[PDB]
């Protein structure tokens, strides 16, 4: 699989590393994919540039 | 947050439910964001559409 | 500019034309870019492929 | 729906914020989606990193 | 590196293989990244799903 | 086609432009697409934010 995670800027380096590890782990466990075919991209955005459920930041 | 997962076609609804539950939990835990503020989309395609280290994958078999 | 829209299967060709027309209009107004400089792709999937408020969506029903 | 918009850097916060509002509204009007299931991501790029119809910037 | 290609349905297996080989080569040469460190995904859809010059595309001819 | 390329930061502007030219060229050569229907987006990322085949950068 290829998992792209769009998150707000601001997490520490250790937090981002652990998130990638955790994404790999839960993908492996839930659908059985060998880590060898799991690919992860973490991308950070300003909160202003993201809207979930039609919500405008601020 | 927004999460997408591109993977081969063929996973069951039950497998997709387990995947979403897992990814939502770990993203929520990392970011401090409630599940209310997370969106997730799965995108599916044929095996030939997936290339890992230059090799095209076979179709998934559930 | 490049725009993508992931949404459930089931929209008519006419609905997709209305979506593209609208998105092209608003992107052009914001960026100053003409239609010639905009690309748009719609990506379709089943309801189970979309999760909002923690819950998987049902398959799309017109209306 | 999830709408991802890749635009040139340099637009204003109000213009980007209005753009997000405009995309939510037009998706609502065109395909009838309730804003509660509309999600938008705005991503800004250097002009040199984008090519439409095989055009090379500059 | 991760590469994606959104395009209309209808390209042959041979064409998809030629595309991946070419993109991998160009990315490797530019980035110094080995074959082993590159991922590529093709995402297919109907012609109506693609809009260029303000107009929706017809379906791709021929097909698979 | 719409080709999105996620690469590590570090290339010059000139090298990135050549990359786009070459992506257009190989797409045209491999699937026969006229450049007028080819669209390319290059996105740069920190190495730490990318994992291929389950590998964690630094390890």
């Amino acid at each position: 699989p290829f998992i792209e995670c769009h998150i707000a800027t601001g997490l520490s380096v250790a937090r981002k590393q652990q998130l990638i590890r955790d994404v790999i782990d839960v993908t492996n466990k839930s659908i059985g994919s060998d880590p060898k075919i799991i690919n992860v991209l973490l991308v950070e955005h300003a909160e202003a540039n993201m809207s979930i459920s039609g919500r405008i930041h601020g | 947050p927004m999460i997408s997962c591109d993977m081969r076609y063929g996973r069951t609804d039950e497998q997709k439910r387990a995947l979403s539950a897992g990814l939502l939990r770990v993203i929520s835990e990392a970011t401090g964001e409630p599940r209310e503020n997370i969106f997730f989309v799965i995108r599916e395609g044929s095996g030939i559409n997936f290339v890992q280290h230059g090799e095209h994958l076979p179709d998934y078999v559930p």
